[PDB]
RNA sequence: AGCUUUGCGCAGUGGCAGUAUCGUAGCCAAUGAGGUCUAUCCGAGGCGCGAUUUGCUAAUUGAAAACUUCCCAAUA
RNA sequence: UUGGAAAAGAUUAGCAUGGCCCCUGCGCAAGGAUGAC
């Protein structure tokens, strides 16, 4: 759940 | 601990009783004349002490 | 990080606001990269646990859940919607419109004040609320 | 003394219950008496070329355990479009009256 | 081979209070019910 | 059989009620809480947290402060 | 009888109950002393 908005956060920064 | 649910019950159902002592002990029977007023006219003590 | 639970579609919004009756549902449309977004997203956060016996929040992507931009005018880079009971509160912040806040507030207690007026609202039965506060000034000097 | 109570009084519990919507309810109050374990009667006091409600109404139920722990439960619950308030009906007819006046001078 | 049970002074006075708030539950449910009129307050 | 005690609950009169009345789910406590007197002596809960049900009636504000069709003119 | 037209309930105050205590009466449990051909 966390890690998937990670990621998401991630890739767009 | 969070903060509990704000709600509006009814103020007061029924009143004498025990209620005026809860109100004697916050609430009680103060001068309640001349400490509230303004006097809209003169001036009481000086100008701008405050 | 963002514990916050996140809805992917727009059923998952649709059957959210509907899954509320005694709690109202807050909605931040908008981007977790966006800064603005990590503001407001961190005050609810913090707030999060607090509000918890009369509100919960829920983040959108815009680009996830793109279908209420159109509705909600949803073009800002970051709007907060409140629902209760499946109707929309509006919120007079003094801004110019009271859909939506579309800014962020640091101060946690502003946050908080805001949502405990539109609760108290909703539960009343006014759809329009006031806010307890001032916002077309920044009260900066 | 509209003729109108002939219907539902059979030695029951009525239930005033208020603080509905106006334009909504018409036959939630239904719905709502069929919940309940009694589920006799659930009139809606209304006037007549309004076409909305005149607020409070009377739900009548024949178990009155039952319809004290409706009425507990159903307390502020939301119904229709407002928290329904539900209370004891009152009731005061002619023979009420003359009774309190009678008690009232003694 | 029975063997009884002592109480402290809270356990009684815990006793009384539940048996006095049935007590008033009941009364509250026999008003309510519309069997009786509800005692004259004095 | 008469009489009486302790404890308990019901009923009743009178009295008290914010240095008062309780919950405590937190902790400690007769395997001893707390003690400046009587200390090789006394013997109970104490400390923090959080409270102070229901009915009737009256009055104020307001146009309306909530119980089931109301109004107008005329005769009987 | 007739003709005609159609505050999502506030606020304050008082009484009684509930709460606690002395006493009374009763019930119940467990007893205490004692009278009688």
């Amino acid at each position: 759940d966390i890690e998937s908005s990670l990621k998401q956060l991630a890739e767009r920064r | 601990k969070p903060l509990p649910a704000p709600l509006d019950g009814q103020r007061k159902k029924r009143g004498g009783r025990r209620y005026r002592k809860m109100k004697e002990r916050l609430g009680l029977t103060e001068i309640r004349k001349q400490a509230n007023r303004m006097s809209f006219g003169e001036i009481e003590e000086d100008a701008y002490q405050e | 990080s963002y514990m916050l639970p996140h809805l992917h579609n727009g059923w998952q919004v649709d059957q959210a606001i509907l899954s509320e009756e005694d709690r109202v549902v807050v909605i931040r449309f908008g981007h977790d990269w966006d800064p603005t977004c990590m503001k407001m997203d961190e005050v609810l956060y913090s707030i999060a646990e607090k509000v918890k016996n009369f509100a919960v929040i829920y983040l959108v992507d815009i680009t996830e859940v793109p279908d209420f931009n159109k509705m909600y005018e949803l073009y800002d880079p970051c709007t907060v919607m409140f629902f209760f009971r499946n109707k929309h509160i509006m919120i007079d912040l003094g801004t110019g419109n009271n859909n939506k806040i579309n800014w962020a507030m640091e101060d946690k207690q502003e946050m908080v004040d805001i949502i405990e007026t539109v609760y108290r609202g909703a539960r009343k039965g006014r759809g329009l609320v006031v806010s307890p506060k001032d916002y077309s000034t920044k009260y900066r000097y | 003394e509209d003729p109108s109570l002939l219907e539902w009084d059979a030695d029951d519990f009525r239930i005033f219950c208020g603080d509905l919507g106006n334009e909504v309810n018409d036959d939630i109050l239904a719905r709502a008496f069929s919940r309940f374990p009694s589920f006799l009667k659930a009139k809606v006091i209304r006037d007549k070329r309004t076409g909305k409600t005149k607020g409070y109404g009377f739900v009548s139920f024949k178990d009155p355990s039952d319809y004290v722990r409706a009425m507990r439960e159903m307390n502020g619950k939301y119904v229709g479009s407002r928290p329904i308030k539900l209370r004891k009906s009152m009731w005061k007819d002619r023979n009420l009256d003359v009774v309190r006046k009678k008690q009232k001078e003694k | 081979v029975t063997l009884g049970v002592y109480l402290t002074k809270k356990e009684q006075k815990k006793l009384r209070r539940q048996t006095r708030r049935e007590a008033q539950k009941e009364l509250q449910e026999k008003v309510r019910l519309g069997l009786m009129p509800p005692p004259e307050p004095k």
